């Protein structure tokens, strides 16, 4: 009981410090012989849940969040029940059990609405948007060929909840929260196909990111806008955003993101038939890629550069790029790339 | 069939920068113990006391400097500072009050503690009279009274800190749960992260309670190498004060630590334990007070012997 | 605004939540001197500085930075943040002894919570106001009452009202433990007011809830309170029961001073029941602990009570010994008020064979 | 005149133990910071420690599967298939957790495809080597990730503006290199390749406050568990710098000299011999 309190206290301390396996050891050692006090016990269950979640042991995390939940229900602590419901729903979402997760998050929502807690209501809405979003993005992975009815249903629900959250955050005046909600809304709209709405929401996201001076969020929103413009056939605007993405990427010293941005601009100017300028970006991309030791991006770079040089007319260079391409495809063992190289090395 | 650009667009159909944010809620255990005694509460207490005592000490020091003429300040500023100093002293003495349970089997210590506390109260009252009433303020007596209050406060704090620390050291000495042993040793390691000399000094609090000997017993007898490493780490943070170092050498701690780094140079019973043992030897050899001739020549010899191998 | 201020505030938060608030204050103040812009995080910094200064016993600076946080939130139209800041500011003002200003702040918190609709914030506000007028009532009652009741009466009455409102809201919401706290403070207010029966009722509910949650500390508190109230109602039997339970939970929790306190309490309770033997035993336990700790005041009390409790059963011989000890301790602790004169009195009155 | 019981009842007039009277609610800096900003130095440390402790479990899982397919803890062969399924699911979960925390990584799932084919089709020794292959591969990828993450910290040190944040960032590496792990959870090489040694030496040199130099010396002391970091330390001429900390001039001291001799001992921990001379220096 007292020994339990000490054990659990050191466990909590260890969890706040990052060491969660030791904290878990202390927590289990606390339950080994302890309270009595239901509040402390429930707290220990919660802490164990978040700790196991931290460690990636989602089974035990779900279980101890379940125990914290039933203990919270027994105490009729509505706010605590809301907390444990949210956590359980999160852990459930990560486990791919989206339905049960949705139910839990809905419990969090109705409890939050009951207590008049608009903050917890907002958190609940954001959670629901997240679980339905991830549901869609998973269903889309199970059947890659086509966004089925299921995926569009899930994504639609996610859009709805995200929008409700945005309404609440605008109503409360939480600018950053509006930023995150707008970003997610932009992503799920992008996945839904409505690229225009994606453009709008990502624009708002960029405005917020500029209001806070977060250049990482700026290059995020810029990259998203670049993609959303690429899929709208507005290659002008796509390059217009991609360039700013690269600028903010090099302003923050992001090597990988710089490479990606260069590849993006390369393909964009490839689509704009300005084959001369695209080879520049693809060359810079190959430079960064070969620098960081990225064989994958090196292979893709050889592919695009080869096809681009073939598009210009200097096939003497394109053949070399194709040879290096085959070498890379055979190096990391790629059944597709090897064939794609063998085809373009002759034809 | 394939094509670079078409592939790029195909894979870009799903890509999108996610607004990564964790919404996981947290239930604190401490609040479930907030809304006597345990070592945890004791440590929190000595930390609170330490910080408050520091903030008080800078006040005592400032008023000393001003009333001594060492620091330029107008008389109204001086008197105001003295008054608010007395206020802080009152608020602090209030926190020094109901602390009976820690004076178990310490009748002498409690008599002295209570006595000096009463002295603080009385002198504070008389001084506040001297400032509030009295036409011509005697600044000499004011400075004397301030310094006296500083004296009494120092002694008081020394006593209560000694008791509070004795709780922890005893808890280590009579451990019955290994996890809590590790936790407590870690608590003395944390408590001595920064060593002080003023009001918030815990040096003699750990020296008088034979913390060094206790931790050396932990090092000698414990089975797990991890706990031994923890104990060595805790020993290294006590060897800032010469008294504790003497208290280490008196137990033959140097010999023990020296034995840790060999045992016929065996592989087992390592290896972070070694890393903490050499840390202890390092903290010890850092003093080097102001004597010995061979203890410097050998040090320079090693300092050169390393420079040979490295360069 | 910048990464510098944000990271400074983060590290300051870490330091404050992990111990040294003296360094956390340094990091916070360093953050203020950096890129503010984001008024949310700024308000957070000001508030956390307020609490940090509260922790360091610098209540004036706490009030300052808390009011700065309040203003920062008020200008930002952040109602919830304004309520929070008003709460902290009110609590600080209460601790400082500025009860009316604190009452204003907490009242602001209340009305703001009722406007926002957040019921739990409303409960916290009501409970806080209850605490404010409770503290005010205790202070006035201890150092500034006056003809007739009278301001202390109104203060404690106010505290009772707010506590009742909070208890009702908590009974509606369903939070049982909150009803526990509410019943505890309500019972204590009724105790200080004079209505010992109502105190007994509320304290009994507190005991029930404490039992429900396995809160043995609250169990012990409620039991002791019930003991006192029953004592003042003349019902010494119930007082004996609750005091015994209090003692049991006291040795169960390892509360030595509470143990001694409960023993002395039981001694006085059994002397009122004219069972001086048992009373002598309990007084002996209290004396044992008092001697063990060095509680010389408590040792004096013990010697006095044991003296009179030995005079009542017949053993005047030992009673004179105890009274003599009482006199010595009286001369030591400098207690002319009564102890010296009283011990002299009960020594001369005794002795017999002079 | 007075009575013990009467006095007791007179003083119990104001007694009574109350519930919590002081509340004080906190305004979280962390929540607002993490939701209104993309911070990249403390969050990165929390992330790399999290990844560390996860990598530990992944490693012991790999070791368990190895023990199974070695014929040690083997009790059945389809059991080994199920175990393989568990291993792959765990690996993919680790990957998904990575991607969820927003860290991309180039993964040519070659070894994994080898294992996947050999498992989907079906000799235990044929699978053991596949497991070891996937183990080594995962280790490499992990170490690259750790390098990429720690790089942010080292850069944050060498490009610090505020001295307080300098202190904090210098200490974060010490907290990260609290304990060196020889397995997946190794961060030593991540600090080696990012030249944290040279940076910390740069700050024990150029900086003007003794305390900061002391901190840097402490971090350096934590980093001297790996030999590469020691050679890297001697390459920059750090020994001469420490010997300058110790050997005469009056401007640095106290904590700095302590961390200096600590670093010196930690480096010279390759062979213990002068410590016995320091013992003979203590015996008299």
């Amino acid at each position: 009981s007292s020994m339990c309190l000490e054990l659990a206290l050191e466990g909590e301390r260890l969890c706040k410090a990052g060491d969660c396996r030791a904290g878990v050891a202390f927590f289990q050692a606390a339950i080994q012989a302890g309270t009595e006090d239901l509040r402390t016990l429930s707290a220990i269950y919660s802490q164990l849940g978040n700790a196991y979640f931290y460690l990636g042991d989602y089974n035990k995390a779900m279980q101890y969040h379940k125990h914290d939940l039933t203990l919270a229900k027994s105490m009729n602590d509505r706010l605590g029940e809301a907390k444990s419901s949210g956590n359980l729903g999160n852990t459930l979402k990560v486990m791919g059990r989206f339905d049960e997760a949705a139910i839990c998050c809905e419990r969090h929502l109705t409890l939050a609405r009951q207590l008049g807690d608009r903050l917890s209501e907002g958190r609940a809405l954001y959670n629901l948007g997240n679980v339905y979003h991830a549901k869609g993005k998973h269903l889309g992975q199970r059947n890659p060929g086509k966004f089925g009815d299921d995926v569009k249903e899930a994504l639609t629900r996610a859009v709805e909840f995200y929008q409700e959250n945005l309404k609440l955050m605008r109503d409360l005046g939480d600018r950053g929260a509006q930023g995150r909600a707008c970003g997610n809304l932009g992503n799920t709209y992008y996945l839904l196909g409505d690229f225009q709405a994606a453009i709008e929401h990502h624009q708002e996201r960029l405005r917020i990111a500029r209001e806070f001076g977060d250049r990482a969020a700026e290059r995020r929103a810029n990259s998203n806008l670049g993609n959303s413009h690429i899929f709208l056939g507005q290659f002008e605007d796509a390059a217009e955003h991609y360039k700013r993405t690269l600028a903010l990427a090099v302003e923050l010293g992001e090597r990988e993101v710089e490479a990606q941005s260069c590849y993006s601009l390369g393909n964009t100017y490839t689509l704009l038939h300005e084959f001369n300028t695209a080879i520049e970006y693809h060359n810079r991309h190959l430079a960064i890629a070969q620098e960081l030791g990225d064989r994958i991006g090196e292979a893709r770079a050889c592919w695009s550069l080869g096809n681009a040089h073939s598009a210009i007319g200097g096939h003497e260079r394109a053949l070399k790029y194709a040879e290096q391409h085959l070498q890379l495809a055979k190096e990391l063992h790629d059944p597709v790339g090897e064939s794609t190289a063998r085809v373009n090395i002759s034809d | 069939h394939p094509e670079p650009v078409a592939s790029w667009m195909s894979e870009q159909r799903w890509a999108g920068e996610p607004e990564v944010m964790c919404t996981l809620q947290h239930k604190s255990i401490a609040q479930e113990a907030y809304k006597t005694i345990t070592t945890s509460a004791v440590c929190k207490l000595v930390r609170q006391l330490q910080q408050q005592a520091l903030s008080l000490q800078v006040h005592f020091e400032r008023s000393e400097r001003v009333l001594s003429g060492l620091q330029a300040s107008s008389l109204p500023e001086a008197l105001a500072g003295a008054t608010q100093l007395l206020s802080h002293l009152d608020d602090f003495t209030a926190t020094l009050e109901r602390r009976g349970v820690f004076f178990n089997d310490a009748k002498i210590e409690r008599r002295r503690y209570e006595q000096h506390l009463e002295q603080i109260r009385t002198v504070s009252k008389d001084t506040r009279y001297s400032l509030e009433r009295q036409h011509y303020i005697n600044l000499e007596s004011l400075l004397d009274d301030v310094q006296l209050l500083k004296r009494h406060t120092l002694i008081t704090l020394r006593l209560i800190f000694e008791r509070l620390v004795r709780v922890l050291v005893i808890s280590i000495e009579q451990s019955q749960c290994d996890l809590l042993l590790r936790a407590n040793i870690n608590m003395v390691a944390t408590l001595m992260n920064i060593d002080y000399d003023g009001f918030r000094s815990l040096s003699d609090a750990f020296v008088q309670n034979e913390a060094v000997r206790t931790l050396l017993v932990v090092v000698l007898d414990h089975k797990q190498s991890s706990v031994r490493a923890l104990a060595l780490r805790a020993l290294a943070t006590l060897c800032c004060a010469p008294q504790a170092i003497n208290q280490l050498g008196s137990c033959g701690g140097i010999e023990i630590v020296r034995d840790i780094l060999q045992v016929e140079s065996a592989g087992e019973r390592g290896a972070i334990e070694r890393r903490e043992a050499v840390s202890l030897l390092a903290q010890i050899t850092a003093a080097w007070h102001g004597s010995e001739h061979r203890v410097p020549g050998l040090r320079d010899c090693a300092e050169s012997l390393v420079a040979g191998l490295a360069a």
